[PDB]
């Protein structure tokens, strides 16, 4: 009962370190990798993270007595030292459901990740995972469509989807962009796409691009008999401009738009996702700027947290790395967040970096997109790591083929169907990978020429982010 | 360098920035009014001597522009004495009112003259 | 003239390392702190950053020939080794004006910071500064109002502005929030504010909060005779919800709204900034989530880059640290970006971490806000580091006063006017800081009691981010 | 009828310097001019929205200032808010905020803005009760020379049709060209319902207006207190006389500067109404007023010797 | 625990929370103003000493912010006595007004100083 | 520092003829073909064009002191006589970027061409060219499509 108010600063651990706490099923749980400054003990470091990310401040305030802080305070309920590291711990924090605005990924992050990473008393801080309670998951729309619906609309089953990024990134005119699009699509690729930074610029304005790409995609579709799509980028400077672009895509009748969720923002992304659900548009998501936040193991937020946030805010595809390509991505950790993106339930599994068991209560799954420095020889590894439910994209790998785009597309489509047939027949893609590709070169002059060009290209360096 | 006053400096449109009108000056403005063949009329107000906004704030709307009419416009009047006479009669009936003389140009239907002719004490 | 096309991968340095280049006045210049992997030379590391952030990919594509790459390519034009560090360089990259969409901070970041931080060939990467050319600065609206206009509207001149964050962060009801607001405002503080994570939640819904805070602010204003304001948080999950909140603030006639620009996003922030310009609302900006990106010296983006991006997108206030409080912020580096936020021209000055000379062509200045663990004894240091053009905020420092909010506000208002009078009289706030405060305690019982409570509180730890 | 102003020309003043003042400073200069007796103050023609002063901040501060001067004096005041802008959309935005503030008058540069945009604003003003002041910026590029171009009388007729309540018409005696007879000729075409052919004034055809309302001519540009009798004599009661430098250049500031112009004008109106000849007794009337108006007196000292006399390029 | 007063506690922005300024203190602020090369100016108000809202309620609009100017800004002034002199002259002409001293920075066109220098009795 | 205010009219050349000025890359530059009336010298004719098309008026006003006129004033920085013509010069005027509303050709013309062609002190005036600075060019959309896109 209203213990008195006594001004003054006191240790955060007195109120926010609660090792006896049993977490509730409605609590948002967080796993932070904390590196305290010398002289600051784990319990206080953890209590300080739990305090400033929920209800407390640096000195005692009288207003705490007007509420029941016991029910709103975030609390550090468990600390576990990090093996092999000195002065590094994994502190677990639980946040009650009442602290979050329903359906707002923006609000979830403003509390949990708002100010704690800048405390003078910590050296580094990293958010590794979040357990989003099913009661909070239901307040979100989630993907506008999801894997099942997308395959059903495009009429594509039984193999990964193939796409291609037009190059050079910037600099092509609108008519030239459409010319390159028609040629890639008629060769067998399912999708072509604007690169992430192609919005509207002096060299090519958006409306001219959307228009020419529609003519090109419709031509390739009539020629091949397979449904085609070209991701039109709606990323823009204001919510108003973003909606303008989405609206013209709807007017053209094309099936898919695209958004850079981190540079655009969660607030703008949630608006587009809702619009896409309402208008039947598939939404492809780019993670541009993610490595500025998730690369280093000692400070930042891991990608699995940003992947969970996207499945909630909304997107039908999300770039998830290649493992074997030009950008970082370890196999086990990748398979870990790929499961968190596609499945309905994923059990805790530290070997893959999954700290909490996560349920999705039927929120649709997101299709992972492997893109970045991959080519025909990587096809067996890609089909093996990701499986049928993925989109494999080859930008330089199509536009770099010696015979042009159409033959470049045929090369990738033939290499993939060869792996799918082999796998389906029982062959081991891991061991017979190169044999399968080599065998195909015997009847595909197109595949053959591509094999010659990239035979020796591999990207192997030590990884920065490991379990 | 003189500082222009702030308190008790309400003004009353045409001619109120000049020294008070002597009765000769007043008579001369009424002559000007009659010589131009405009119709004189007197108006008085006791409650709201100045413009204000109580019932609306849209462009062009102000309260306090209409004063009350003293008798009727003096159509056909030609003798300035007649006008100055009414002024005296109005003053004695409404010593507490601001009173002004206006003159109509029926052809353009515009008031071509309007000036304060009497003010209550304190003003 | 169309040299032939030859498929195959070649070094990025052949096309993107251009040490002889003279930068144009319309070029966006970037200073990256690069840490290459062993075996990858500076020139190639830098060329690779310049390549993927502008026009190139991992292998030669034939389409480069349809344009004039020489005019669109980003280029590494200078490399300088980092003193005292091994295998770390500062690579300077220039990007031509035609690569950016006018008025879109979202597009600028998608190119310069989109994918390069995740290259397997780099160990760490940090963007330290950007030189935004005046021709690009003019395509932005900038702050909705800026320092001059804000002081003119509020009728406040000659001293920093005082504000206060209501506490506990989350948990108070709407009527209790307004009660705490009225009491702080009547004591002399100019503003009170929603904490960054207070949006709309089960314990207090936004519309009830906005309504009660308006009654409270209007009451304190009538009592004191000084214009008061309470920052109403418009941060929300969708652009639609954000606008709804801004619209009710306009309907109530209050002077200021608030937005979390990084968790909300640049796309949503630019929309609100434009709305605020159109409706006369001052916009306060929170940098929630910034330390997840800018804390460590080896990887991320420095705050000065995020501060420049905000002055362009738009905001009238921006949190800028306290130097002396609970969150990191070194004095020299802070004074450096405070100048970039308020002034029209700031000259290159490596001692403060300013790599390029920046001009603003009259884009209004942003008021820096010092907030976080500060109290009455810090007043002289704060007035000395920041000067008159700043907003000093005391959350725990007001609600933690032993006598309540009103007396807590008087304490801060008296401590500040004491420093302003002393400074104006010629006294040295750095040396006579404590004497000035101590002298005031002789005639201010309110200040006196606060002095007793926080006499021994200091926050001193080694800094992670240094020049 | 709306402003409740009868019996004398209307007085206005352009804030200076043209560009460069901030929004709070613009409003400060406006309040001071208005409280001294001027009926209107105005944005200069090139003040739209610029880095130094954005339009919405200006409109807002000028409204506070005009309302303060109105409460102090008891006379209806107005400040022309410039709606000229780059697109029709932006122009309407500005007109809409003027309507929301409840101010009585907006302004437009009809030739640089264009006839298409001007007709849209004129219709909007009719529908929302706003008076519209028109600037002829850029007219001398077309109407100065006698051998090529379009004479101003044609551009004045075009404005009365498209729409405007005031239109700048020259001063005759000030810093910009304007001959007396030709000026009196188009001033009649702007205010009257019927004007008969008269080559001595450059009127080639008889023109009827079938009750299209008249436009108030605005004399502005290099005029000062000593020009008051000539101005009242050439234009008459139905005109707006504007003094920018002539108010902000007074040695004692804006309020006294306004009093100077308001006293000089009422002195001429009283004299004229009494029978005196403004053409012959012009300087005597002004000189007599200096005996009881310290404000007028100081202004007389400053501009006693300023005249603008050069041969005219455009003559009958 | 003292309770902060509610009645008759109007304040006047910068410096009004400090004990009343002695004439030395006042003179010192004017020196600070001049030393920084800002232009001084005095403003006075008799009717509405405090901000209020009568003509509009949209964001950023308040009535009572503009006071009336005493003479003109003292451009080129360099002697604080000159400023304090005007203060005395204004006080004697408007003993019933609140009077304040402001200082302009023409370069930024912002008032860098503003403080009440005289208040009528009862205040 | 705030030189005093002294009422009265003075020559435009004292403030607006600035032959030593180096133009900035953000300045809008104008080339006027000026024909002064007899008795009005080139420098004053040019200074008068630069004055009324930017910040000044016919007599000294006190408000100039509330700003920094040096940064806003338009200025006649060069005069070159016209070959073969008598009493005709090409006066060059520079206008700072802050004087124009972004994206409004209407505002650019209202300042540069608004009133100067009607000065009693000039016989004729012609604007021959304008150098629109790249920083101002970017505030405009320009052609809806342009040659390449149209073809
Ligand atoms: O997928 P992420 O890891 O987000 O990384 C982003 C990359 O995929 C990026 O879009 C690309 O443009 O560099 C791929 O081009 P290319 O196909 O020619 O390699
Ligand atoms: O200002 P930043 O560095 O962004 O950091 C953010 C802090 O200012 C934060 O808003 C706060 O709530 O912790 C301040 O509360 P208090 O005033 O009680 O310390
Ligand atoms: O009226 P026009 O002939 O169109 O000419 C336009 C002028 O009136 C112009 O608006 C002015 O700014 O130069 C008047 O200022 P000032 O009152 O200080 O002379």
């Amino acid at each position: 009962a209203s213990v008195g108010f006594k001004a003054g600063v006191k240790d955060y651990k007195l109120t926010y370190y609660t090792p006896e706490y049993e977490t509730l099923d409605t609590d948002i749980l967080a796993a932070f990798r904390v590196s305290p400054q010398p002289g600051v003990p784990p319990e206080e470091a953890g209590a300080a993270v739990a305090a400033e990310s929920s209800t407390g401040t640096w000195t005692t305030v009288w207003t705490d007595g007007l509420t029941n802080l016991d029910r709103y305070k975030g609390r550090c309920y468990h600390i576990e030292p990090v093996a092999g590291e000195e002065n590094q711990y994994i502190c677990y924090v639980a946040y009650p459901l009442d602290l979050f605005e329903e359906g707002s990924v923006t609000n979830m992050f403003t509390s949990i990740v708002g100010n704690v990473f800048g405390f003078k008393a910590l050296r580094a801080l990293r958010l590794e995972d979040l357990r989003i309670p099913v009661a909070y998951v239901k307040t979100f729309q989630g993907p506008p469509h999801g894997i099942q619906v997308e395959r059903d609309k495009l009429n594509k089953y039984g193999r990964p989807l193939l796409g291609c990024t037009i190059k050079p990134k910037l600099g092509l005119s609108a008519k030239n962009y459409g010319r390159a699009v028609y040629e890639c699509l008629r060769g067998g690729l399912d999708f072509t796409k604007d690169d992430e930074n192609v919005n509207s610029q002096p060299f090519m304005r958006w409306r001219d691009r959307f228009l020419f790409c529609a003519e090109a995609l419709y031509k390739a579709q009539a020629e091949t008999g397979e449904i085609k799509g070209h991701y039109l980028n709606a990323t823009a400077g204001t919510c108003e401009d973003m909606m303008k672009r989405a609206v013209f895509a709807r007017e053209l009748g094309v099936p898919i738009v695209m958004h850079d969720y981190l540079t655009g923002g969660f607030t703008a992304n949630t608006t587009l996702s809702h619009y896409c659900r309402d208008n039947g548009l598939l939404l492809h998501i780019h993670r541009a700027m993610h490595a500025v936040i998730d690369r280093q193991k000692n400070h930042g937020m891991h990608f699995r947290v940003l992947a969970k946030a996207l499945r909630l805010s909304g997107g039908d595809h999300i770039h998830s790395g290649t493992v074997v390509g030009k950008l970082e991505g370890e196999r086990d950790i990748t398979l870990g967040f790929v499961d968190l993106l596609r499945d309905d339930y994923t059990e805790k599994d530290r070997s893959r970096g999954i700290y909490f068991t996560q349920s999705w209560v039927s929120t649709p799954g997101v299709l992972p997109v492997a893109s970045g420095g991959i080519h025909v020889w990587h096809m067996p590894a890609l089909t093996e790591i990701f499986g049928d439910d993925s989109v494999l994209q080859f930008g330089g790998g199509t536009l770099g083929h010696p015979w042009g785009n159409a033959p470049g597309a045929v090369a990738n489509r033939v290499a993939l169907e060869a792996c799918v047939q082999a796998r389906n027949e029982g062959r081991d893609l891991a061991r017979e990978g190169n044999t399968i590709i080599r065998e195909a070169t015997k009847w595909s002059p197109e595949l053959a020429a591509a094999c010659e060009v990239w035979k020796e290209i591999k990207f192997e360096f030590p990884a920065m982010d490991t379990v | 360098m003189q500082v222009w006053p702030i308190l008790n400096l309400k003004k009353y449109e045409t001619l109120s920035y000049l020294p008070p009108l002597t009765t000769d000056q007043l008579a001369r403005q009424v002559d000007y009014l009659l010589n131009n063949k405009w119709v004189p009329c007197l108006e008085f107000e006791t409650d709201h001597g100045f413009v204000y906004r109580e019932h609306h704030n849209s462009p062009g709307y102000y309260d306090g522009r209409y004063w009350t009419m003293w008798k009727l416009p003096m159509f056909g009047c030609t003798d300035p004495a007649q006008v100055l006479n009414e002024l005296e009669e109005c003053k004695k009936e409404y010593p507490n009112a601001f009173i002004r003389i206006i003159g109509f140009d029926s052809n353009r239907e515009v008031q071509c003259i309007s000036f304060i002719a009497y003010k209550p004490a304190g003003y």
